[PDB]
């Protein structure tokens, strides 16, 4: 389904509209299936280009986990390694 | 043999408890839960209740069934624990050991037909309001169901049948739960056929049945 | 955080790596005997060493004629370094007679892998893993020289691995080694390390071979029980060494810390081949009574002996309590005495 | 007693304590003193590669 | 092909809920009680490399004459006497036995006293609900450990371990259940 | 204590067995009115009434777009903090689940379906759910 | 109450459930049931029966009573066993009604069709029965515990050359020698 | 309070329902009788008292100490029975006691001569197939047992293998 | 470690108890290339079996009727299951003359089920806990100790250190603020699946090892105790408090089996030594616990289980410090009758139902068969229930025939009353329960 729109929110408070069937239990099984965020409302999928979302948490987490220095550099600072070792701990209490 | 110090893994005995202040706290079992929070209100604080009772309110008298798969029972007759030429009840399935005893609260059960579509064999059923296509199912198959809805002591005085020697008079569902289930024509319902006598109970004839108040 | 490994790193250790000893013959046993069953002076070996390695690289590169001489050095060489009939003498021809065959010379093949074996069923002890491979060139050249009559020598060679290669001791240490591991998701392929009999067991290896190359010649012949007489112990030739590798897991997740259980999984274990082979009920340990405090309600006599001594009682522990507590257990010695006397 | 001890030719003794030790942990222990001459404890620095 | 504004019809089975005609065309509906099968699992056990013959797919059915044929029940002549153990709109059926009369199979899977098959998904750590879970097979006998060569060869990337009782593989959810059974199934057991 | 003194020689008070807790404190009734735990488990959600709540003056003269009555899932924290109340029923135990917010029939099942009520006639099988028993006419107190 | 195959009061209904097709049914669960059932009430009235014989001379003032208070043997009687009688008979009756079914069956087929066609009609035999009756049988499978044993796996075991030692005390004694061990690296 | 007294003498034996936290995985001779002699002291000592209690309970209430009163005294003065079921009882029970005792030291007595029948019938001085030890050597201490079933020596076993012949 | 380098072993031999190593030919004792903590031959623990255990042979008995001897069937049809060894166990009874009577089969479900570690361990694991004295477990409180309720001195202006009522863990007369009391302790909870599967497999052990061995009866012909030890002599059990002793389930002759001992067995059964004396069943009751919410607050004893099981039953603690095991052909019949109903259970449906075909199901109270051998007492008990079968005719409530007129009953609904009653012949038969 291509939007071309301003799409929608969900069917969280729905207005029903029947066409033919048993139907006398439809807002009482459209109220039922909505609150689990759900189909047997058939979800209407839209935006196509939901890419861009996955590419925001891809930079969103990468230039806020650069915020504290992404540091491909090493165990940061290490400086005593490098002669040879196996590093210990520092706690951080900070 | 380690204290999972919070926020720093799990250390030895006799080590170093200069990073353990939160884990001091956890221990003494002082819950601060995230309080200095002040600025950010939950949707605790915000969150309209409806029904003074709740969302889910069990009040006494909520007829909530505890739910029987349909499919449960198909596998238990070939199998060959129930046996298809005796009108199937609740008794047998409690002793057939097909669902435990803590699934059976008042009202007793519901037979539910999901995820499947043909019963081959007739099959009579006694639960306690088994969905549409349950019962459309087992009517289909030459098979039949019905509606036994009964007060609590009625359960009592059919799962546990030998320890009454005779038969306790047994008393009609409540209101509420007559015309809901019992009453009901189209949900197999025990006490339609009664409740559309019309030369008594639909209407009479009797001189203190006249007041349904009597 | 991961390794470049682009500077040199010193290996790592493993018990993957511990010098397994070879596999011989039993003391009085000789090979001849076994098959109709069923200081020294300078010599550049170090150098050899190094000539010879160029023809197991030149004889598996399909340079069978150039391998020949390599070969034909360092068999020189050795017939010289060593004794007679040495262990090693002996092997270096069955490159030999190899290069040969992969050079037509067939009937030198044969003059030569018949050759070993003279040196080592005169052996003391030959190595195990070298009459299976001699027994493989003298069934090799006789296929080349295209003499079926000559090509049961194959379940021949087999015969003396069935019967005198203990399968287990190949995969004795690597058999908890999985236990070794104690991380469940990161640096969790330590939980599978699996290390392959034909990689590490070369007598079984050879003998697969021979259980193959056995096969094709009835296959070859058109032979039916030929082909199930080798097919059903090719399997049973593996069979009994996936046996000796088999194992239950132990702890699954990440335990956390108990370093010092680095000795209880890792040591000698013994094999299921021999747990059985051994048992305790077979094999009964030889327990002297001359040395310990009990024997059988009969042997009473045996046991080691003391000095001067006299049977006070039985230790009733009660006997410290007070005399209404030794007024019974009164009987409890005379009873016990006839009990213990035949 | 939980110890290997062994008894070299000029009175000099050695103790193995194998304790919890597993057979193939004595074996090792049984070859280490063999090895040995039990005659001086010397520190491995570059002041003492050369005994003489 | 967005030029086709349906399809939208299909969806997904992960952030939405799933029930009744909109099941996820992969996800399989084998249950602990509806013993339900599939030709798509059983191409995969059929079109890979194992000893042990899987049973053709025709004599693996347990689902698809006096009034025009009668139902598989053996519901006799006179449209009157039916026997007990015989139709199952459930998907039950008793074992096949094995398919090549000629081959010793070196394990044997025994049915629960309800007639299921020993594979039962756990979760690691349900106390918070972690949702990674594993499998069981617990009523495993003979070779079970040439019982684990086979799962290997059906599952070449999980964790499988073996102790005397159970088999355990690790990250198998609900779907490794199913591809399980039609195995167990088309092995005759 | 040592082993005789006049701290044990006298005999100060004496401590016996602890009585429980309720088995369900942790389902504080503040909860079961304001949220419900949906989804299936693994992936329980706590939705909560959304929207405003404030009582303006005369005003609100729209009352079709009022409050949708929509339930929205509360804030992925919160789960967390109030579901930790719930696993504390049995710690240490990777086995177990947390206890749900409101109660389920197997629960109110087998809660009196052990061994040790087995004769407890009256109040099994949820007596205490069903209406009351139609009492005696000539009852009186 | 129901328990028995009739329907309960609850057949108030004109639901008297009609034209069933009489199935043969051999109460394979509830013939074990019912030889549980009937165990108990054989255990609950030697339980109810119990009179004191104390072995002990201390306890000798009590030796030939019922372990039970008159009142609690009696009140033993009319609950915890009374309810384990009308719980067989509730088995008991519920065999011997359908075995009338399974009259029927039988004696419309013997009288139908061939002793070799009812022991494929009327019979539950399986492809695997000997791998729980008769295992001395069954060969598709290899069903044993201990795998290692069996026929086609047998070659797996070792075969020692043992042989016992007069001198040792007769202990047996594997006459093979072991092989040489690992040692170091 | 609820501690199910309706289960206390419900036991086949008298040493369950009985909470005896107060054990110890090594019980001394002289330390087994007494948990003998007290898991039957705790069934007569505990009801012996309660038949104490409702006798002289009745006593004071104005009845027979069995539970009698002036009706039921008087029904059995007529021939009428008075309770329903007439339970059996001491008499009765440590009557049967002595039926299910006599049949089978009589069919106890019979199978003396029963299995002398089918012992003295096969009666081989050689024993069959099972005398072999191509698989696992036999047990010396047991062929003394089976000695006196033959009179072939069973019991002189050759330290080489047996073939079983 | 390695300190201690010196002084361990005086650098001599002992007088005449040390040897040197001669060579590789001869064998040291105790040498064996297995690691074993109780190394033993077939001397010192001699299995009673006719053969001797091995990989060979799956177990050390008779898989085959031997024919010099007659052959008894178990009482009880046999079904092979999921652990069952899958092959025949035929056990040569004995005699207490120390003969060998008849040969007898054992059931796989219980003899034959091969063991397994991970369960047998839950055996032990919950036995040495349950055997275990709590109530010694009993140490003061802070609140026992009886001191001074002030702060023993002002906080501040003293030279000492800041505490109050010094009746604490830190001083030599306090005690632990949460000690261990025995209620707090636990009494592990253990269904019948898990213990009957657990002892299953115990008894098969004991039969892999060959310690196990069928009696006729147990019999003592005099009370005393020296016809107790003399019993074993002849019939060969070890019994000195060191030698591994026997263990002896008790359950009476073949033809006269007794769930209770023989009290000329069990008055010479007492001997300070390594002997002991089981019950004779495997399965045990049904775990219940009234106080399981502290409710009864008055209680001692720990937490769990307020129904633990009695020491004299087979456990996995006493089923290997006794080596040998001793069954009665008595206590096989009850073995056999109590496991009947549960391997019958524990079948998948498609066998099940071919149980009824194969004369598993031959319920001796449809009269299809006639009545099995049962126990003296389970059979008393049956005297007495058959013989009042009649005192019920006359009672509407008789329990043999219940409900005799469910085919007259015509339920009839009223709705003056909540009342669905029950006419026989016109006459009302329905009761109004009282209350």
């Amino acid at each position: 389904a291509a939007a071309a729109a301003a799409a929608a929110a969900a069917a969280a408070a729905a207005a029903a509209a029947a066409a033919a069937a048993a139907a006398a239990a439809a807002a009482a099984a459209a109220a039922a299936a909505a609150a689990a965020a759900a189909a047997a409302a058939a979800a209407a999928a839209a935006a196509a280009a939901a890419a861009a979302a996955a590419a925001a948490a891809a930079a969103a987490a990468a230039a806020a986990a650069a915020a504290a220095a992404a540091a491909a550099a090493a165990a940061a600072a290490a400086a005593a390694a490098a002669a040879a070792a196996a590093a210990a701990a520092a706690a951080a209490a900070a | 043999s380690g204290h999972n110090v919070i926020k720093m893994g799990w250390m030895k005995i006799g080590g170093s408890w200069k990073y353990s202040r939160s884990y001091n706290d956890a221990r003494r079992g002082f819950a601060k839960g995230q309080w200095q929070e002040r600025k950010m209100t939950p949707r605790f604080m915000l969150a309209p209740r409806v029904s003074a009772g709740g969302p889910r309110n069990r009040y006494e008298g909520k007829a909530s069934f505890s739910r029987l798969s349909l499919s449960k029972l198909l596998w238990a007759v070939d199998t060959g624990r129930l046996n298809p030429n005796e009108t199937i009840t609740l008794y047998h399935l409690r002793n057939a050991k097909v669902i435990a005893d803590r699934e059976v609260v008042w009202p007793g059960m519901v037979l539910l037909a999901g995820n499947v579509e043909r019963v081959p064999y007739p099959l009579h059923i006694e639960l306690q309001n088994a969905s549409a296509k349950a019962i459309q199912l087992l009517e289909e198959a030459g098979g039949s169901f019905t509606n036994v809805y009964m007060s609590h002591e009625g359960l009592y005085q059919e799962l546990h049948p030998e320890e009454f020697p005779t038969f306790m008079e047994q008393e009609l569902p409540e209101r509420k739960g007559l015309e809901n289930f019992a009453t009901n024509s189209r949900k197999r319902g025990w006490l339609a056929q009664w409740y559309e006598d019309e030369s008594r109970y639909a209407h009479p004839g009797a001189g203190r049945r006249t007041a349904h108040y009597i | 955080i991961t390794r470049l490994y682009t500077s040199y790193f010193k290996g790592e250790l493993f018990p993957n790596q511990l010098a397994r000893p070879l596999e011989r013959l039993p003391r009085g046993v000789s090979l001849a005997a076994a098959r109709k069953g069923q200081r020294r002076p300078y010599v550049p070996l170090g150098e050899v060493a190094k000539l010879e390695l160029q023809g197991d690289y030149l004889t598996e590169g399909g340079l069978h004629q150039e391998a020949l001489e390599y070969y034909g050095v360092v068999a020189k060489a050795y017939e010289l370094a060593y004794p007679k009939d040495h262990p090693q003498v002996a092997g270096i021809r069955l490159k030999l007679a190899g290069a040969f065959r992969r050079t037509g010379r067939l009937t030198s093949s044969k003059a030569n892998c018949e050759a070993v074996l003279q040196m080592l069923d005169s052996a003391v002890q030959p190595p195990l893993e070298l009459i299976v491979e001699a027994l493989f060139e003298l069934g090799l050249t006789s296929e080349a020289m295209s003499d079926a009559a000559a090509g049961t020598v194959f379940e021949e060679a087999v015969a003396l691995v069935d019967m005198f290669h203990n399968s287990g001791q190949s995969h004795k240490m690597l058999r908890l080694l999985p236990r070794l591991g104690r991380r469940f998701n990161l640096n969790f392929e330590e939980k599978f390390v699996y290390f392959s009999p034909f990689d590490y067991d070369r007598v079984f290896a050879l003998a697969d071979q021979c259980l193959e190359r056995a096969e094709v010649f009835y296959q070859a012949r058109n032979d039916r029980a030929g082909v199930m007489r080798v097919l059903q112990q090719r399997k049973e030739l593996i069979d009994k060494k996936f046996f000796n590798m088999r194992d239950f897991a132990g702890r699954i997740h990440t335990m956390r810390g108990h370093w010092k259980r680095r000795a209880q999984v890792l040591t000698n274990a013994p094999t299921p081949d021999e747990l059985l082979r051994y048992s305790p009920t077979i094999h009964q340990v030889y327990r002297d009574f001359k040395y310990e405090l009990n024997a059988p309600i009969g042997r009473e006599k045996e046991v080691q002996p003391g000095v001067n001594r006299v049977v006070h009682d039985m230790g009733n522990p009660y006997r410290r309590s007070g005399v209404r507590s030794q007024r019974m257990f009164r009987d409890a010695e005379k009873n016990f005495e006839k009990y213990i006397r035949a | 007693e939980s110890s290997i001890t062994g008894i070299y030719r000029d009175g000099s003794e050695k103790a193995y304590s194998i304790r919890f030790l597993s057979s193939m942990g004595i074996n090792v222990r049984f070859h280490r003193l063999v090895n040995e001459g039990n005659d001086y404890n010397h520190s491995f620095s570059a002041s003492h590669l050369h005994l003489q | 092909y967005a030029h086709t504004p349906e399809l939208r019809h299909m969806a997904d089975g992960a952030a939405m809920s799933l029930s009744g005609q909109r099941i996820p065309l992969l996800k399989p509906t084998l249950s602990k009680w509806s013993r339900q099968l599939r030709s798509d699992i059983y191409d995969e056990l059929l079109k890979l490399p194992l000893r042990y013959a899987l049973h053709d797919f025709r004599t693996l059915q347990a689902h698809i004459h006096a009034s025009s044929g009668l139902s598989s029940a053996s519901p006799d002549a006179p449209a009157y006497y039916a026997v007990a153990g015989r139709d199952s709109a459930v998907g039950y059926a008793p074992p096949l036995g094995p398919a090549d009369p000629v081959d010793v199979i070196p394990f044997f899977v025994h049915r629960s006293s309800n007639g299921h098959l020993p594979g039962k998904v756990y979760s690691m750590n349900a106390k918070t609900l972690m949702p990674a879970f594993y499998m069981r097979i617990q009523n495993i006998e003979g070779d079970m450990f040439r019982f684990e060569e086979e799962l290997m060869k059906i599952f070449p990337t999980k964790k499988i371990f073996v102790r005397s009782h159970s088999v355990y593989v690790y990250n198998v959810n609900l779907d490794g259940r199913a591809v399980l059974h039609h195995w167990l199934l088309g092995l005759g057991f | 204590p040592k082993a005789g003194c006049e701290e044990i020689t006298r005999q100060g008070r004496r401590v016996v067995l602890k009585p429980q807790e309720y088995f369900a404190q942790h389902r504080m009734q503040v909860w079961q009115m304001r949220f419900k735990e949906m989804g299936p488990p693994f992936s329980r959600v706590w939705v909560a009434l959304g929207g405003k709540m404030r009582r303006r003056r005369i005003g609100r003269q729209i009352d079709v777009k009022d409050m949708r009555y929509y339930w929205r899932p509360i804030e992925p924290q919160y789960q967390r903090l109030y579901m930790s109340r719930l696993r504390i029923k049995d710690h240490s135990n990777k086995r177990v689940q947390p206890m749900r917010l409101r109660a389920t029939n197997n629960d109110i099942g087998q809660a009196s379906s052990l061994k040790e009520w087995e004769r407890s006639s009256d109040r099994k099988y949820g007596a205490a759910l069903a209406p009351p028993k139609k009492r005696d006419f000539e009852f009186r107190v | 109450s129901g328990a028995v195959g009739r329907g309960s009061f609850h057949s108030v209904v004109a639901g008297a459930n009609p034209r069933r097709i009489p199935t043969y049914y051999n109460s394979a669960y509830e013939l074990i049931q019912l030889h549980r059932a009937h165990r108990e009430v054989t255990r609950n009235f030697l339980v109810r029966d119990k009179v004191f014989d104390n072995k002990f001379p201390g306890c000798s003032l009590a030796n030939g009573l019922f372990k039970m208070v008159p009142n609690k043997r009696g009140n033993f009687h009319t609950r915890e066993l009374t309810e384990s009688i009308r719980h067989r008979t509730i088995w008991g009756q519920r065999i011997q009604q359908q075995r009338t079914i399974n009259a029927a069956i039988l004696e419309d087929a013997t009288k139908v069709l061939s002793p070799a066609q009812m022991e494929d009609r009327f019979s539950y035999r399986t492809p695997d029965a000997a791998a729980y009756f008769s295992p001395q049988e069954y060969t598709a499978a290899n069903n044993w515990p201990n795998y290692w044993q069996h026929p086609t796996e047998k070659h797996v075991v070792p075969k020692p050359r043992w042989r016992r030692e007069p001198e040792l005390g007769g202990i047996t004694r594997v006459r093979d020698a072991v092989a040489t061990p690992i040692a170091d690296y | 309070g609820f501690t199910m007294k309706y289960k206390r003498g419900t036991g086949l034996w008298d040493e369950d329902h009985v909470n005896d936290f107060d054990a110890n995985k090594y019980l001394s001779a002289r330390s087994t009788m007494r948990w003998y002699y007290g898991m039957e002291r705790l069934q007569t000592r505990n009801n012996m008292n309660a038949r104490r209690a409702t006798q002289s309970y009745n006593n004071n209430m104005g009845l027979h100490h069995s539970g009698r009163g002036a009706f039921e005294r008087e029904l059995e003065r007529r021939g009428i029975q008075v309770d329903k079921y007439p339970l059996t009882t001491t008499t009765g029970a440590a009557r049967v006691a002595e039926m299910v005792l006599l049949r089978r030291q009589e069919l106890e007595a019979h199978a003396k001569k029963a299995m002398e029948s089918q012992r003295q019938a096969r009666r081989r001085d050689a024993p069959s197939e099972w005398y072999d030890e191509t698989e696992g050597p036999l047990n010396p201490r047991f062929l003394a047992s089976m000695q006196s079933n033959y009179t072939q020596v069973i019991t002189e076993l050759p330290s080489s293998p047996v073939t079983g012949r | 470690y390695d300190s201690r380098s010196s002084g361990v072993h005086d650098v001599a031999p002992r007088d005449g108890v040390d040897f040197m190593y001669e060579g590789p030919q001869q064998v040291l004792p105790g040498a064996h290339p297995l690691p074993l903590f109780h190394p033993d031959n077939s001397v010192t623990r001699p299995p009673v079996s006719p053969y001797l255990p091995s990989p060979q042979r799956p177990h050390p008995y008779f898989t085959t009727e031997l024919p010099e001897l007659p052959h008894f069937q178990t009482t009880r049809p046999i079904v092979y299951t999921v652990g069952t060894m899958k092959q025949r166990i035929v056990a040569p009874v004995f005699d207490l003359a120390n003969n060998v009577t008849h040969t007898r089969e054992l059931d796989p479900f219980i003899f034959g089920f091969y063991p397994e570690t991970e369960e047998m361990a839950k055996n032990l694991s919950y036995w040495l806990v349950r055997c275990q004295n709590f109530s010694s477990k009993w140490d003061y409180e802070n609140r026992e100790i009886w001191r001074k309720a002030k702060k023993n001195w002002p906080n501040t202006g003293m030279g000492m250190a800041r505490v109050g009522d010094r009746k604490n863990h830190a001083h030599p007369w306090g005690a632990h603020s949460k000690p261990v009391k025995p209620w707090n302790l636990l009494m592990p909870t253990m269904d019948v699946k898990t213990w009957s599967k657990s002892n299953r497999m115990l008894v098969t052990l004991k039969m892999l090892q060959g310690k196990l061995q069928i009696v006729e009866r147990l019999t003592l012909p005099e009370p005393t105790q020296e016809a107790y030890l003399q019993l074993c002599r002849t019939m060969g059990w070890d019994v000195r408090h060191k030698g591994g002793g026997a263990l002896f389930m008790d359950g009476g002759s073949r033809l006269t089996p007794s769930s209770e001992y023989d009290r000329a067995f069990f008055f010479g059964s007492f001997f300070n030594g390594r002997n002991k004396l089981v019950r004779p069943t495997l399965l045990c009751d049904e775990p219940y616990d009234y106080n399981r919410t502290s409710s009864k607050a008055r209680t001692k004893g720990p937490k769990g289980q307020k129904n633990p099981i009695p020491i004299n039953r087979f456990n996995a603690y006493d089923a290997l410090t006794h080596d040998t095991l001793i069954i009665t052909e008595g206590a096989l019949l009850q073995l056999e009758d109590e496991m009947y109903t549960h391997k019958l259970a524990m079948l998948p449906p498609h066998i099940r139902a071919q149980l009824p075909e194969r004369g598993f199901l031959d319920s001796e109270v449809l009269g299809d068969v006639p009545p099995a051998l049962q126990t003296v007492q389970m059979e008393a008990a049956a005297r007495t229930e058959e013989a009042e079968q009649a005192m019920y005719a006359p009672y509407y409530d008789n329990p043999y025939h219940p409900w005799q007129d469910e085919g007259e009953a015509s339920y009839a609904v009223d709705a003056v009353e909540g009342t669905v009653q029950r006419y026989i012949k016109s006459r009302k038969t329905s009761w109004a329960m009282l209350s």
